[PDB]
DNA sequence: AAAAAAAAAAAAAAAAAAAAATTTTTTTTTTTTTTTTTTTTTTT
DNA sequence: AAAAAAAAAAAAAAAAAAAAAAATTTTTTTTTTTTTTTTTTTTT
């Protein structure tokens, strides 16, 4: 079911390819690309005020509906960093886009992270509370059959937020001939995964009231950027989670904030 | 560590006759039916 | 169900159709196989698991 | 002119295919409670 | 200044909520193959 073309995605990718194209301007984002290529870091931080001034409508669209918009942004980023250096752009299967700037209405606190801001990149200050063990998550798993001298690469899609199916979640262990498959851990590919919990600051929070906190899933690139007790500003995508399969549902949808970036709020 | 499931293994049998022994006696019938007179 | 010996004259002999003695079945979701089940010989059916 | 071969139409039977389908129990998690140790604080 | 008493902390154990986990063939339909019967067309 490969899509032949979509006007929305094509338009958005063109707009952000223009936004990254910085030579007629002062060269700020081109310089950012060049320095991050030199660093080997693979996230580029785009200021929302820059995006708003160059195209307010795209800023409204993105801050109202993130994930597919940022897929467009990141595909544009991959094309752009390939034009600067195809060899480096080939190196990483994805590159990422952090945010920064004046998230005017999109700056709330975990007390005020209502159910109006879903799939919207929200900005939120707060104190960490937990630091779960940063443990791997498998993304592309390679297997070897010694009976048949065979190799396979099962592929996994990061459906941390969408609907996920057992057919997607299968980890193969036997061939079609019921032979034994041995995992190739090194040849496989993994990304770190950590959960943390931001909290409304007690200096900011209401005086007499219980704390309120929000869960934050830091995948790779953001492993140890937040320990307990630290002040941190998290900007990212509040969303819903899928309940695991079962013929019943209550309406409950425990929600998270898949952080797009986190910075030291101490400033 | 829990990413695999290697198969069971077993060994050859060391030690109304059972169906395996009837199998053995059919094998004997085929292997030793001597028809040609001395 | 005991071996019997019978004379007769054949009158109609159907065409040789392929019947399965051992099979394999795949799972539609997990795509794992139950290789080489044994079909009980005769005009004996087989219910799938 | 009578016989018969062919045609279309109608019917029976065997093989394959079609369709129908929630409830009970277990386990993690959260939250408090209680014991006992440790720590701190007040007294002579 | 050190002893006694009290308060708080740390750690183990228990009770309920709510999300997960597991079990799970048989009867009806209907297409296709085969045969059968009445008729028309053709041949002796
Ligand atoms: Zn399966």
């Amino acid at each position: 079911t490969v899509v032949l073309d979509d006007v929305e995605l094509r338009e958005a990718q063109r707009d952000y390819l223009d936004f990254l194209d910085d030579e007629e301007d002062q060269g700020i984002y081109q310089s950012k690309v060049r320095e991050l290529i030199s660093d080997n870091q693979y996230r580029l931080i785009v200021n929302v005020n820059d995006l708003r001034r160059k195209n307010e409508k795209r800023a409204n669209r993105l801050l109202n509906n993130a994930f597919e918009e940022l897929v467009a942004f990141q595909r544009a980023l991959k094309d752009f960093v390939a034009s600067i250096d195809a060899t480096y752009a080939k190196q990483y299967e994805e590159f990422y886009v952090g945010l920064e700037g004046s998230f005017g209405s999109k700056h709330v606190s975990p007390r005020t992270l209502t159910s109006c801001f879903l799939s919207c990149v929200v900005c939120v200050e707060g104190i960490v509370t937990k630091c779960s063990l940063v443990r791997p998550k498998v993304v592309r798993s390679v297997h070897y059959c010694p009976a048949t001298k065979k190799t396979i690469e099962r592929r996994y899609s990061d459906l941390t937020t969408l609907v996920a199916f057992p057919s997607s979640s299968v980890y193969p262990t036997k061939d079609e001939e019921n032979n034994p498959l041995e995992t190739e851990y090194g040849l496989s590919v993994y990304k770190d995964h950590q959960t943390i919990t931001i909290q409304e600051m007690p200096e900011k929070a209401p005086a007499g009231q219980l704390p309120r906190s929000v869960d934050v899933i830091l995948d790779d690139d953001l492993v140890d950027k937040a320990k307990p007790g630290d002040r941190v500003q998290v900007v990212g995508t509040y969303r819903c989670l899928p309940g695991k399969k079962g013929g019943y549902t209550s309406g409950t949808f425990r929600t998270v904030l898949i952080a797009c970036n986190v910075k030291q709020m101490s400033k | 560590s829990g990413f695999d499931d290697p198969g069971i293994f077993y060994s050859d049998s060391f030690g109304q006759a059972r169906k395996s022994q009837l199998q053995r006696r059919f094998k004997e019938f085929l292997r030793q039916y001597r028809v040609g007179t001395d | 169900s005991h071996l019997v010996k019978i004379p007769g004259i054949i009158i109609a002999a159907s065409a040789v159709r392929a019947k399965a003695t051992r099979i394999s079945i795949q799972c539609r979701s997990c795509r794992n196989t139950l290789t080489n089940i044994a079909m009980r010989p005769g005009l004996e059916g087989y219910a799938l698991p």
